[PDB]
């Protein structure tokens, strides 16, 4: 988009400075109209985290059984004491089988 | 009737299969190119010339 | 593979399948005189067939996600 | 069609039976034209020059 | 598949080699342009040597390989 | 080891782009050569 | 029963096209149709390749 | 000891030999790979090929003629040469049957083979075939049947050779109409064996069906700038004078003077005498004016002024072809009009055929001469239809030089191999070993005809030869289904001639190369 | 359509396939000069080959045995190295019968390629056989005769 006024000898300190000023305009619009649950109700609190593993994966060759996954996603991250290292969920690929023979071990 | 007469050669088969690949390769190379929504093709030769 | 003709014999077991109720009506290889698998003993698990169905469609999506070719 | 087992001779043949059938319902769509019709003549020639 | 003995490009790729040819074309006479212009020198490799500001002579000494940038310089 | 009569068919089809890839660098490499060799040996 | 439909590019839908004026010989879509049947047919009766 | 195996080497540098055991094992395998290539394009079901040339033109080829198909290959076992020139010199003599002809030759040689192998002398095996042949040849010689006498039975026997001729090649898609087409352009000959009389023109475009064969005739030259293009009645005059900067044959004259005024009286000189040809050209009062060589821009304004079509550089086949159809004579002097006959035709006009322009004869005098049309859709189309027609051709010719017919579909093989196995179980030794071989190399004909088209081969080849053993001489290979039935009634009938050719020609090859026990090849060059 | 005769290349370089007759055409060809060299060799009136080794010793070797030969040469067709174990495994479990064994496999599969041409599908040459070499077995055991019992 800057290409061509960059092209017709605009300085580019310029630009940098509407860049700068635009980010920060867009983060504090985000952060202003970012929709939060302020109850900490378990129930919605699970399925806000199911819906965000949804969209998350509804874009790989796993979206058809996107649901799921999620399902097991969001348990294994609950199941994480209090510093959710990714070193404590452990990934085991096994060959054949369908993508619904993928377990989740408690 | 039965097993009837049995196929030992093949090459037959593989002969057609591959004329048939051609003509669909050379159809589907021009078949963006047809209709009043159709696009040309540029062309060089093994010279300089060059067909739109 | 065992010398009848592919599309009569396949219509005419289906056909057999859609008049009388009978999944067991296949393709008479051995050339028994009967098309009733269950009388003949072709007995295979279903979870072989399970697992063949699962893995082709899988494998058939996963080719067909992709669109790109990057060899050196 | 050669996968399903079927000779390639009685394709051959009923290729030529269904050219000939469609040939007739080509025929049957057809509608009379007349030299001296301007407008037929004209509208032809923008539909050929449609896709160019 | 098609066995054609030569190369083919295809869709997007190809309408951005032909706008890279133009806009090529275009920089090589654009800083020759209005009074504030200068001219460029061009050498024949043998020596010969040609200080010009008119486009058609620079399009017509240049060497174009192009089709599109060869339909620039006709132009 | 028989069958000398191999009838190659549709073998070299398969080939003719690289075959004749390579044809083309030969024939650029044997004009070469005889251009070369136009003045040499003939009378050198 | 709509003999005359066909794709309409101004529009973007389905519909008569002879009220878009396009209209073609019955002489080329018959010959196209002949031809390619008569090609098809000779290409169906070959079995093998010979280089000479 | 051999000159190859030997401690002294005698042969130049390149140069081999190959012994009894060698040389037979290569000439088979050659023989056997031409038979094989060969094969499958045999009977109503059979394939094409196709000929793709590597060289810079690379010219492509489909093609069901088996001697076509044998000359365009590159040949290095000497047998295969062998076997090729055989069926070159097939289609010379005839038109068809170079497929059947190299198919027997193979299946003789495998045969061959086989009693080698059962430890048999080459010459015991060739007085056999030579018994065997002389049994065969009586036995087709005396199931020949001749129609020459009465009208209608030979041109249905016409019409059915044409169509058994016509049934493997690419025009069976529409048999009837080129059956016809090819019947009516050799009747139309009358009696003449010129084939060359017969002119086939291809032109691209159009189906296969749109071919027809002219009731005049077609020319594919041009006509003078101010000429009529169209003549009613036309007093057509065939010549092959120059008319193009004729030149007085003294090849030492030349033109000396000492002014330019002479030189000017000379040219008009020369202007006049062209002129005074024109006009005795004229005097034969004549409409149509058809000269073999090129006419000049004098000539042929002083025609246009005449209103005298002028149509010039028809090649030596073309003014014999006007004159055949016309009745014209070909002259090359003027001197005597009364001494000159005219060729005489109806009507004379330009077609329009594809996007070429013809000049067309209509209602010629004798028509001893045809113009055949070819539409196709492919170029390869066009020649294989041209090639399939000249077989036909040929055939037709053939028949109507000798009118006896035999049956085709394997009927002939049959009763061949019934005369030839009724003789070897008559006789001792293993020359009827021989004689069976042979036997089974005639029905291994028909075998190979039926198993073109998928069927049963053995068991129809079995039920042939049983009916043949209780005296039914005229059963064969129904092809419309796959049984067997009468060749009479189904009228699969073909030329006798091909037929001896046939049998006669395998056997001399088979025999020239069996007595081959050593292949000496010098250093290629 | 061929897996080798298809527009894009699957194997490797150097890595080829032979379909249906080429396959058939090559295994019967390894097979029949199998047969053919061991025979000659074959009954009373056998005659003894020479073998010389192409290595550095290049020990000489003259030998009737049909195991003897079939081991030291130089075999790249695949169905003459089936034959070659074939020998290899016959000579294991018997002293003799290396020759006939190989000569009467050659046979079967010269026959084979006969039935092949004459349009036979291969599983019913193979029931055919299997029925055969049952009778056969049956008609050789029931004309064994037995002397242990008679010094
Ligand atoms: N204005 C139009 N609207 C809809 N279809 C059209 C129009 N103009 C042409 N066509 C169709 O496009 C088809 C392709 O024509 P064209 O692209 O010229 O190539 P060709 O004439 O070789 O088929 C024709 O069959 C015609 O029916
Ligand atoms: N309609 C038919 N029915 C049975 N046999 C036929 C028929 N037409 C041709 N044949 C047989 O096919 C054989 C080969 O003929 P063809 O392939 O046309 O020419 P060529 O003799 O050159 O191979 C002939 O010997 C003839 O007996
Ligand atoms: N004296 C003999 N008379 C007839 N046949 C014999 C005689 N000796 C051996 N044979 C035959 O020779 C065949 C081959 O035997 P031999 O060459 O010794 O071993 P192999 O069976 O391994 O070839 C045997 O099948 C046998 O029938
Ligand atoms: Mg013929």
């Amino acid at each position: 988009q800057v290409k061509p006024y960059v092209e017709e000898g605009l300085h580019p300190q310029i630009i940098i400075r509407a860049f700068r000023t635009a980010t920060q305009l867009a983060v504090n619009k985000i952060k202003e109209i970012a929709v939060t649950v302020k109850k900490a109700d378990k129930v919605e609190q699970r399925k806000l985290l199911e819906k965000c593993a949804m969209t998350a994966l509804s874009s790989k060759l796993i979206s058809q059984q996107k649901a799921f996954f999620a399902k097991m996603v969001v348990d294994a991250v609950m199941m994480l004491d209090d510093l959710l290292q990714l070193k404590m969920i452990g990934i085991k690929k096994v060959q054949g089988g369908a993508l619904e023979d993928s377990q989740l071990v408690a | 009737r039965g097993k009837g007469a049995y196929q030992d050669r093949d090459k037959p088969a593989q002969i057609r299969f591959s004329n048939i690949s051609a003509a669909k390769a050379v159809a589907d190379a021009i078949r963006t190119s047809l209709g009043p929504k159709g696009m040309d093709k540029m062309i060089q030769d093994g010279k300089g010339d060059v067909t739109i | 593979n065992s010398g009848m003709n592919p599309i009569q014999t396949m219509t005419e077991v289906r056909a057999r399948q859609v008049k009388e109720m009978n999944p067991a009506l296949g393709i008479d290889c051995l050339h028994k005189g009967t098309n009733d698998m269950k009388q003949q003993h072709v007995i295979e698990t279903l979870i072989g067939k399970k697992q063949q169905i699962s893995l082709a469609t899988q494998m058939v999506r996963m080719i067909l996600k992709i669109d790109d070719i990057r060899k050196p | 069609l050669l996968q399903k087992g079927i000779h390639p001779t009685i394709i051959s043949e009923s290729f030529q039976k269904a050219l000939e059938k469609g040939i007739e319902i080509l025929t049957d769509m057809s509608r009379p034209v007349e030299l001296s019709d301007r407008e037929t003549l004209l509208n032809s020639a923008t539909t050929s020059l449609n896709s160019k | 598949p098609l066995s054609v003995f030569g190369d083919r490009s295809t869709g997007e790729t190809i309408r951005s080699q032909n706008v890279m040819a133009a806009a090529s074309i275009a920089n090589i006479v654009k800083s020759s342009l209005g009074p504030v212009g200068l001219d460029k020198m061009l050498v024949d490799d043998i020596g010969d040597v040609t200080i010009t500001n008119d486009g058609a002579t620079i399009l017509k000494l240049l060497e174009v390989e192009h089709p599109a940038a060869k339909v620039l310089c006709e132009l | 080891l028989a069958g000398e009569g191999i009838s190659v068919n549709t073998g070299p089809k398969g080939v003719i782009n690289d075959w004749r890839r390579f044809k083309q660098l030969e024939t650029e490499q044997r004009e070469e050569q005889c251009r070369e060799m136009e003045r040499l040996i003939k009378k050198l | 029963g709509e003999k005359t439909a066909g794709i309409n590019v101004r529009k973007g839908g389905i519909s008569n096209i002879l009220e878009e004026l396009v209209v073609q010989p019955l002489l080329v879509s018959v010959s196209a149709l002949t031809l390619a049947t008569e090609t098809v047919r000779s290409i169906l009766k070959i079995d093998d390749v010979v280089n000479t | 000891a051999s000159l190859s195996l030997a401690p002294v080497n005698i042969f130049k540098a390149g140069a081999d030999e190959e012994r009894a055991e060698t040389a037979r094992l290569t000439s088979f395998i050659g023989a056997i790979a031409i038979g094989d290539l060969v094969k499958s394009t045999l009977g109503p079901k059979g394939m094409d090929k196709i000929l793709l040339s590597s060289g810079r033109d690379a010219s492509l080829m489909v093609t069901n003629d088996g001697a076509t198909i044998l000359k365009n290959i590159g040949v290095d076992n000497p047998a295969a040469k062998v076997l090729v020139d055989m069926s070159r010199v097939q289609d010379d003599e005839v038109g068809d049957g170079t497929t059947s002809v190299t198919v027997l030759a193979a299946e003789l040689l495998r045969e061959a083979e086989s009693l080698i192998a059962k430890k048999i002398h080459p010459q015991t095996i060739i007085a056999g075939w030579r018994e065997a042949t002389k049994a065969a040849r009586e036995a087709l010689l005396s199931s020949a049947v001749d129609h020459g006498s009465d009208e209608v039975k030979f041109r249905q026997d016409l019409m059915n050779i044409a169509g058994t001729t016509l049934s493997s090649k690419l025009l069976t898609h529409h048999k009837d109409h080129f059956t016809k087409l090819a019947v009516e352009a050799v009747l139309r000959l009358k009696g003449s064996g010129n084939l060359e009389a017969i002119h086939i023109i291809k032109k691209l475009g159009g189906s296969l069906a749109d071919s027809y064969l002219d009731e005049g005739f077609l020319l594919d030259k041009k006509i003078g700038v101010n000429q009529p293009k169209r003549i009613e009645n036309a007093k057509i005059l065939i010549a092959n004078t120059g008319m193009d900067t004729d030149k007085i044959k003294i090849f030492g004259s030349r033109v000396r003077v000492d002014s330019t005024a002479k030189v000017a009286e000379i040219e008009h000189a020369e202007k006049e005498k062209m002129k005074e040809k024109v006009e005795r050209i004229l005097k034969h009062g004549i409409n149509c004016f058809i000269n073999r060589q090129l006419i000049y821009n004098y000539p042929e304004q002083l025609f246009g002024a005449a209103g005298v079509m002028a149509i010039e550089h028809a090649d030596f086949a073309g003014v014999e072809r006007l004159a055949l159809v016309t009745g014209g004579e070909i002259a090359s002097t003027f001197d005597h009009p009364e001494l000159v006959k005219l060729g005489s035709c109806k009507l004379i006009e330009e077609v329009m055929i594809g996007e070429d322009k013809l000049i067309h004869f209509s209602g010629v005098a004798l028509g001893e001469a045809c113009t055949i049309v070819l539409r196709g859709a492919t170029q390869q189309i066009l020649d294989e239809a041209e090639r399939s027609l000249h077989d036909a051709l040929c055939v037709l010719a053939q028949t109507v030089k000798d009118s006896r017919t035999v049956y085709g579909g394997g009927c002939s093989e049959m009763l061949m191999a019934h005369a030839v196995t009724q003789l070897a179980n008559r006789t001792p030794g293993k020359e009827a070993v021989a004689m069976e071989s042979y036997a089974k190399a005639l029905r291994m004909l028909p075998t190979i005809i039926a198993d073109n088209a998928g069927y049963d081969s053995a068991d129809l080849v079995a039920q042939l030869r049983a009916a043949h053993s209780e005296g039914n001489t005229t059963a064969g290979l129904d092809m419309r289904e796959g049984t067997i039935g009468d060749m009479a009634i189904l009228g699969i009938t073909e030329s006798f001639q091909v037929k001896r050719q046939v049998l006669l020609s395998a056997a001399e090859a088979a025999e020239v190369i069996l007595r081959v026990d050593n292949i000496i090849k010098a250093a290629p060059r």
